[PDB]
């Protein structure tokens, strides 16, 4: 932490650039980062660990692919996620540009299976297209119930950002069955306030609403 | 009073549209003193019905709030109880017992008037403030008698007593019948106090003018001492024409409020050149920059101008001048001032070769869709479907909608797609639904030329879900506009579904 | 004046005053001292006001274009402002929640009101 934390100083920055010219020293460097990942979560410390992992030895770069997928990419700081993604796409490019004998004997097949199962099992592969596309090409180098199913698809979820359109999808439910399709197992309680507001907008203008009664 | 221009088959739609406009004006401009929470639908006016009754909703009192008041501000401001309410609440026309407390106060202040100058000033100010609660004509008689006795006894070189005394004497005279023995000293008092140097003496005298001019059918000799006030209003609108930030704020505001009242309810007593000069000076007042004329002065003068427009009194040339000034202030850049001027152009296009004029002003509203902050565009997208549906026949509005939805100089076609949906389902009369199908075919022949691909497929998907069958395809349209960009295999599936559903719709 | 307009809910006037403050601080700071404090307060609050009301590119002046190109001042709050611009452009609400929890001590009460309004009108 003190090595990365002082990286703007010329002796320790020249030291870090001297680490990148040795294979086993950079491998021990990335093992040292993997050992102490939990205390590197503040924005300045992660920004310095991304400035120190930008250019390393071109073999060991395959290993930093793993550290760009498993640990650092799940941070909620979006520029840190973006910069991990830029560096990881750069590593997969510089891995594809090298020899296949040096890359296939480095990056395992079952470990790449673990990486892509972590990408597909989480939502991170839907976020960033280039990383999953480059990993896949590295693999390749070697109407009523339908509307009910639609509102099941876009209301029964963890959380959304579209709350107005969600309440408008709840609006033209056939209104004889609202509590069957609102009082359910996992219904969003953040969609439940725009249901109240739009039901009040329907009551205060004209004929009464079933949205406001149900909500 | 509640207007004559409403309660018609035409006026109700105008009340709806201006209810939307003024509703999000009071979301943007207003001062939440009534309101504690953060919600959008919080507009609330404490005007009761009138032996009191229930509370009147805000959508029913559209332009009843006086121009003396800041938008949604709640404080005592010398115009709380109108003498309409004095004459018809308590039936006098020429659960706490408040009446006994008011009688005991009149006894106390009549004995203290008849003591240092400070107590006399605060007692007359007290008497004017407590004067909203008097429920008997004898109380106003005793009020006016004690105040004329104070005017006779106390000397004249005390202007603080004057600025707390003049509205009290004028209101005590205004509740009573405005007879000659009452009208001569009150008008002499007002003509004397309008020449003073103390500025809230002018403010209190002008509120007293508003109480005198309010409801009493007034004497023919006493209405000839009106044009002193009219000369005062001409001079102090010509003086405060250019600069408003320098002089004052509440003086100009109450002064324009009584000027608009004199235009509205007493037309014939003053010449038409006076109302023309007020419309000219207020057109100058609206045309100031964002630092010259403040927001409260702007909105109050503007609300008074459309108050005069909804009255059936003004001539057509001054109405056309207000149309031109309203357009040239629609073209201002601040969002709430543009919204208020949009309310002006709504009320201008409602109290009345004209088809080309409608083309021009609807193009003005679309240019205010293009440039403009998104709350303003929310308001215009809420207005514009029933607007175009009920003005002029659908071929020209359909050419405008097709020609200005697909522009690359459109910042976002989101709200415009909601407009397209509401316009299509307000154009689903059957013989017009055939015309709808013809416009969809012509627009598709325009759609065959390419936009960027994800944007093009999304706009086509919104257009097919927009103009479609009744039961369940239209309800998808919020979800269709939930994702604006971001092409997907789900997007291709739903686009194919609605396109094949329209292939059998013909 | 800008604090008074953020009290009275005139946000576009606050944009105009904040850009005027930054321009008069760049003409007279080339910073020195409290001109840099003026610049820090403006460079935070204009970004919060450009995220609150999101202007179309017609009324988006090139100074707004330069600073929205700069983000899309100390390193912590600069990093969190870049992350919050990237989160509101992507509309990712849980990230904005975890940013309001961690930008609350770093901002003054006017910036906390503006960041509350940005987090409100995107959900």
């Amino acid at each position: 932490q003190d090595l990365i934390s002082l990286s703007h100083e010329p002796p320790v920055q020249d030291f870090i650039s001297a680490v990148h010219r040795n294979s086993a020293a950079s491998g021990l460097f990335i093992q040292a980062i993997q050992s102490r990942c939990e205390n590197l979560s503040t924005p300045t410390m992660l920004k310095k660990t991304l400035q120190c992992l930008e250019g390393i030895h071109l073999s060991q770069s395959g290993a930093v692919l793993t550290l760009y997928v498993d640990r650092l990419l799940c941070t909620p700081f979006r520029v840190l996620a973006r910069m991990v993604d830029i560096l990881a796409c750069r590593r997969v490019e510089m891995l594809l540009a090298a020899n296949l004998q040096s890359s296939m004997a480095q990056l395992p097949m079952e470990e790449l299976n673990r990486i892509q199962e972590y990408l597909q099992s989480s939502g991170l592969a839907q976020r960033h297209q280039r990383l999953y596309s480059l990993l896949d090409r590295f693999r390749l180098s070697t109407d009523k119930d339908w509307y009910v199913h639609l509102v099941k698809s876009q209301c029964w979820t963890r959380s959304d950002s579209a709350l107005l359109e969600g309440a408008e999808l709840v609006n033209r439910i056939p209104a004889e069955d609202m509590n069957a399709f609102m009082m359910n197992s996992e219904f969003n309680l953040s969609l439940l306030a725009p249901c109240l507001s739009l039901g009040m907008s329907e009551i205060s203008g004209g004929q009464k609403s079933a949205l406001f009664e149900a909500a | 009073k509640p207007l004559k221009a409403l309660d018609t088959r035409f006026g109700r739609k105008l009340s709806i549209i201006r209810g939307i406009v003024e509703q999000e004006i009071q979301a943007m401009v207003s001062k939440r003193e009534n309101i504690a929470t953060h919600h959008l639908y919080q507009a609330w006016d404490p005007v009761p019905s009138l032996t009191t009754g229930a509370l009147i909703s805000h959508e029913k009192l559209l332009l009843q709030i006086n121009p003396e008041r800041e938008l949604g501000s709640m404080s005592y401001k010398l115009g709380q109880v109108s003498i309409h309410s004095v004459w018809l609440g308590n039936s006098i026309t020429p659960g706490v017992d408040i009446h006994s407390c008011s009688q005991f106060l009149l006894e106390l202040y009549s004995r203290w008037i008849l003591t240092p100058a400070i107590l006399i000033s605060e007692v007359v100010r007290s008497l004017l403030v407590v004067s909203d609660l008097f429920t008997e004509r004898n109380q106003f008689e005793l009020m006016y008698v004690t105040l004329t006795e104070l005017r006779r006894v106390h000397p004249s070189e005390d202007e603080i007593l004057a600025q707390y005394l003049v509205p009290a004497t004028c209101k005590a005279a205004a509740v009573l019948g405005m007879d000659k023995a009452v009208a001569e000293p009150v008008s002499r008092l007002l003509e004397s106090t309008l020449r003073s140097s103390h500025l809230p003496s002018r403010v209190g005298a002008l509120h007293g003018v508003l109480y005198v001019l309010e409801c009493d059918l007034l004497d023919d000799t006493a209405k000839q001492l009106i044009p002193v006030i009219s000369d005062y209003l001409l001079s102090n609108l010509k003086g405060i024409a250019h600069c408003v930030n320098i002089h004052s704020q509440q003086h100009v505001l109450v002064m324009c409020a009584t000027a608009f009242y004199l235009i509205e309810n007493y037309p014939l007593d003053v010449g038409p050149e006076f109302s023309a000069s007020i419309i000219q000076m207020c057109g100058v007042m609206l045309s100031g920059s964002e630092e010259s004329t403040p927001s409260i002065i702007y909105h109050c003068a503007l609300r008074g101008l459309e108050r005069l427009l909804l009255s059936e009194q003004l001539s057509r040339l001054d109405a056309e001048s207000l149309v031109k000034l309203s357009v040239d202030r629609v073209n201002v850049h601040s969002p709430h001032r543009a919204m208020a001027a949009l309310g002006l152009m709504l009320t201008c296009m409602y109290t009345g070769e004209s088809v080309i004029v409608a083309m021009e002003r609807v193009s003005v509203l679309f240019d205010r869709i293009r440039k403009g902050f998104p709350c303003e565009a929310r308001v215009v997208a809420r207005i514009l479907p029933q607007f175009l549906d009920d003005f002029f026949p659908p071929q020209d509005i359909m050419n405008k909608v097709i020609g200005e939805f697909l522009s690359n100089q459109q910042p976002y076609p989101q709200f415009m797609a909601t407009v397209v949906y509401k316009v299509f389902q307000t154009l689903h009369s059957t013989g017009q639904s055939s015309m709808v199908r013809d416009w969809v075919m012509l627009s598709l022949s325009n759609f065959t030329q390419r936009a960027p691909v994800a944007m093009a497929t999304w706009s086509l998907s919104c257009f097919f879900v927009s103009a479609s069958t009744s039961p369940w395809v239209a309800a998808i349209l919020p979800h269709v506009i939930s994702r604006m960009g971001k092409l997907e295999q789900v997007d291709v599936n739903l686009f194919c579904l609605v396109a094949t559903d329209f292939y059998r719709h013909q | 004046a800008a604090s008074c307009q953020l009290l009275a809910r005139d946000y576009t006037g606050a944009l105009a005053v904040f850009t005027r403050m930054q321009r008069l601080a760049r003409e007279h700071g080339s910073a020195l001292g409290a001109f840099s404090d003026v610049l820090v307060r403006c460079e935070v609050s204009r970004v919060l006001l450009l995220l609150l009301l999101q202007p179309p590119p017609a009324k988006l002046l090139p100074e707004h274009a330069q600073t929205l190109e700069k983000y899309s001042l100390p390193e912590e709050l600069f990093l969190l402002l870049q992350s919050l611009v990237m989160a509101t452009h992507e509309k990712d609400t849980e990230a904005i929640k975890s940013l309001q929890v961690e930008m609350w001590p770093l901002l003054t009460a006017e910036q906390n009101h503006l960041l509350h309004l940005v987090l409100q009108e995107t959900i």
